[PDB]
C-alpha cells in the first residue's frame, strides 16, 4: 500500500490510498506486460483459514463473486468551516493505517504538532485481536510505563508502525510530509 | 527544504514521484491530474507496494464547489470466485487464485474524466521515461526486497527485474522496469480501454490463468470504477473530516476519533508523564472499543452494514464507549464486545 496526499493551488486536494496488498502482491509479473498482479484475495476472511489464536472469521468479509474485500485504507481530507482544506492525510501499512491516521490526526489537530513532527512522531497500535499493544521503538518510554501500570502488555514492533504522508494549511502555506519510516520526500511550489 | 509552500504541494512515498506531481500541477494539472501522475511513479518506485495490477480509493475534495467525494476503484472477487475457494494462506496469497480484478487504471480513468485539466498522455509522459531511463532503488523498495529475497530469487520472472547477478537489487542499484514502460505508453496513447478490452487484455488474463488464476475477459470488461457523491463525515471542532465508507475503514476511524473528542485533548495532554501516559492509555482503549465493531464490516453491496456504520459515526454511540473506558486499567476482550455476526 502506498498513501499519497495533494493540494493544488486552487486549493482543491486529493488523498489517495492504493495497493496491491502484500509486498509485490501475488508474486505475479506478467514477462510481456511487466504488470505486477495483486493479491487482494487474501483481505477476505475465509472459513477454513485460522488466521490469530482463538479468532473466528468474520462472515461480513468472505468472498463472493464481484465483492470487494474489506481494506485498513482511510484516506481522508479535513476542511475548515470557511471552506479551506485543512489537512490531507492517509497511511499505508496493514491495520495499522486506521489507528496510524487516527494518531497523525490527533497530534496535529490536538496536540499541536507540526505536520512533520505529526509524521515522524512515534505511534502505537492496538487491534483488540491480538491482545496487545504494540509500540515504535523510540517511544516515550514513560508512555510504555503507564501502559504497562494499567496491565496492557507491549511489544516493541521490530520494524515500524505505518507510513503517514501528510499536508496542512499554515500561516506559511502548505506545510507537507513524507514519512522517513519509507524515505519519501514531499514537493511544491 | 523544510517543506512548506506557498501555493501547492504534493507528499509522496518517493521524491522524484512528488517532484512528478508538482511539475504536473507547475503545468496547469488539478489536483488529480497531479495525483494520477505521481500515482504512476510510486508504482514504479515502490513497485512492492501499489501499481497498475492493484486498486485504489481517491477521496477528492473540490474548492469551486465546496463538495468532497470519494472514488471507489478497489479490486473485486472474479465473477467465478467463491467463499470456501481457499483452504491456507498460502493459497490466498501466492499464485493467480490470489488475484482480485484491478481497479487502478478505471479509477483514474474515472477521476480525470471528472476533474482532470492534462491530457491523458501527458499524466503517463514522465514515468515512461524513469521506467526506461531507470532509478536507484530508494530505502524502502530496498527493505521490501530484502524481507522477500528468497520468493523473489527463485521467481525468475520477478528477478528479471528485481535482481543483479541474481540477487535482489539492493539500495542505491539502477531499476529499470522496460516491460512497464511499454504497458504505460500503450495506455497513454490507447487509454483505459487498452487494459479492460483492448489490447492489454488478453494477454493480462493469459497470465493470470496461467499462474492458476481464474479472471477472465469477461471479468475485466465488466470491472467499473463508481463515484460516491457522499463519503462519510463526522464534524471535529470547526472542521469536517470526509473519507470513505466500508468496505474501507472510515467507520473505526470516526469512531476512534468520536470516542476521543470528548476527552478535549490539547496540548496540556501530553505535558507531564501523568497526562501523557492517562492521554495514550485513553488512546489505546479507544482502538480497542473502534476494532471491536470493524469485524461486522464488508462491502455494503453485499452485506447490510447501515445501522453498524451509523453506530460507528455517531457521537452518542461514541460517549457510550468512552463511558466504558477505565482511567486505571484494560480490560480482556470480551469488555469490548467484539461481535462476529448479527
Ligand atoms: N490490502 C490491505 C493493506 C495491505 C498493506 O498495507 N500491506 C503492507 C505490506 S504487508 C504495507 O504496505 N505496509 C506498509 C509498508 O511497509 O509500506 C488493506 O487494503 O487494508
Ligand atoms: C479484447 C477484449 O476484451 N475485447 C472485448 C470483446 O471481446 C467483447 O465482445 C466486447 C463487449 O463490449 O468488449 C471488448
Ligand atoms: C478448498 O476446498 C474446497 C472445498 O473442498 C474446494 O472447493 C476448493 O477448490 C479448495 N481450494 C483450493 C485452493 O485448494
Ligand atoms: C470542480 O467542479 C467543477 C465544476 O463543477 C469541475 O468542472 C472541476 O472538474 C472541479 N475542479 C477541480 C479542481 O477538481
Ligand atoms: C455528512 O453526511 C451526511 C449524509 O450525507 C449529512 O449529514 C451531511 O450532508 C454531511 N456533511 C457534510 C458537511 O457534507
Ligand atoms: C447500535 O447501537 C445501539 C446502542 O447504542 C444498540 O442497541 C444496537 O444494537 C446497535 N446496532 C447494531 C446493529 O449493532
Ligand atoms: C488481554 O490482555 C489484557 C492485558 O494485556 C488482559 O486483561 C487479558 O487477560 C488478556 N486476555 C483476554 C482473553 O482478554
Ligand atoms: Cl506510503
Ligand atoms: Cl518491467
Ligand atoms: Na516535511
Amino acid at each position: 500500500t502506498a498513501h499519497l496526499s495533494v493540494v493544488a493551488e486552487d486549493g482543491s486536494a486529493v488523498s489517495a490510498t492504493s495497493t496491491i496488498n502484500l509486498y509485490f502482491g501475488s508474486k505475479v509479473r506478467s514477462p510481456v506486460s511487466g504488470i505486477l498482479f495483486n493479491n487482494e484475495m487474501d483481505d477476505f476472511s475465509s472459513p477454513s483459514i485460522t488466521n490469530e489464536f482463538g479468532v473466528p472469521p468474520s462472515p461480513a468479509n468472505f468472498i463472493q463473486p464481484g465483492k470487494q474485500p474489506l481494506s485498513s485504507m482511510c484516506p481522508t481530507i479535513m476542511v475548515g468551516q470557511d471552506g479551506q482544506v485543512r489537512m490531507v492525510v492517509g497511511a499505508a501499512g496493514g491495520t495499522q493505517i486506521t489507528t496510524a491516521t487516527a494518531l497523525a490526526i490527533i497530534y496535529n489537530l490536538w496536540f499541536g504538532y507540526d505536520v512533520k513532527r505529526a509524521v515522524e512522531e512515534p505511534r502505537l497500535h492496538n487491534q483488540l485481536l491480538p491482545n496487545v499493544t504494540t509500540v515504535e521503538r523510540n517511544i516515550d518510554q514513560a508512555v510504555t510505563a503507564a501502559l504497562e501500570t494499567r496491565h496492557h502488555h507491549t511489544q516493541i514492533a521490530s520494524t515500524f508502525i505505518a507510513v503517514v504522508q501528510a499536508i496542512v494549511r499554515t500561516a506559511g502555506g502548505w506545510a507537507a510530509a513524507s514519512d522517513s519510516r519509507k524515505g519519501g520526500e514531499p514537493a511544491g511550489y | 527544504d523544510n517543506h512548506v509552500y506557498t501555493r501547492a504541494a504534493v507528499a509522496a512515498d518517493a521524491k522524484q514521484c512528488s517532484k512528478i506531481g508538482r511539475d504536473a500541477l507547475r503545468d496547469g494539472g488539478s489536483a488529480v491530474d497531479a495525483a494520477i501522475a505521481a500515482l504512476l511513479c510510486v508504482g514504479l518506485m515502490n513497485a512492492h507496494s501499489m501499481g497498475i495490477g492493484g486498486g485504489l480509493f481517491l477521496t477528492i475534495y473540490n474548492s469551486t464547489t465546496r463538495k468532497a467525494e470519494v472514488i471507489n476503484a478497489r479490486e473485486v472477487a472474479p465473477r467465478l470466485a467463491f467463499a470456501t475457494m481457499f483452504n491456507s494462506s498460502e493459497q490466498s496469497q501466492k499464485g493467480g487464485l490470489s488475484v482480485a480484478v484491478p481497479g487502478e487504471i478505471r479509477g483514474y480513468e474515472l477521476a480525470h474524466q471528472r476533474h482532470g485539466r492534462l491530457p491523458w498522455a501527458r499524466l503517463f509522459q514522465p514515468s515512461i521515461q524513469l521506467a526506461r531511463q531507470g532509478f536507484p532503488v530508494g530505502k524502502g523498495l530496498a527493505a521490501a526486497l530484502e524481507n522477500k529475497r528468497t520468493v523473489i530469487e527463485q521467481q525468475p520472472v520477478l528477478c528479471e527485474v528485481f535482481c543483479r547477478d541474481r540477487k535482489v537489487l539492493r539500495e542505491g542499484e539502477r531499476l529499470t522496469l522496460p516491460q512497464l514502460a511499454d504497458t504505460y505508453e500503450t495506455l497513454a496513447i490507447e487509454g483505459a480501454q487498452a487494459f479492460y478490452n483492448g489490447s492489454l487484455t488478453a494477454q493480462i488474463v493469459k497470465d493470470i490463468q496461467a499462474a492458476g488464476g481464474i479472471v477472465t475477459a469477461e471479468d475485466l470488461n465488466n470491472y467499473r470504477a463508481e463515484l460516491i457523491e457522499h463519503p462519510l463525515n463526522i464534524s471535529l471542532g470547526d472542521a469536517v473530516l470526509y473519507m470513505p465508507s466500508a468496505p474501507l475503514s472510515g467507520p473505526v476511524l470516526a469512531l476512534i476519533l468520536n470516542i476521543l473528542k470528548g476527552y478535549n485533548f490539547s496540548r496540556e495532554s501530553v505535558e507531564s508523564p501523568e497526562q501523557k501516559g492517562l492521554t495514550y492509555h485513553r488512546i489505546v482503549e479507544a482502538f480497542r472499543f473502534a476494532y471491536a465493531k470493524r469485524t461486522l464490516l464488508g462491502d455494503p453491496k453485499f452485506v447490510d452494514v447501515t445501522e453498524v456504520v451509523r453506530n460507528m459515526t455517531s457521537e452518542f454511540f461514541a460517549a457510550q464507549l468512552r463511558a466504558q473506558i477505565s482511567d486505571d486499567t484494560t480490560h480482556p476482550i470480551s469488555y469490548y464486545k467484539p461481535e462476529f455476526y448479527t
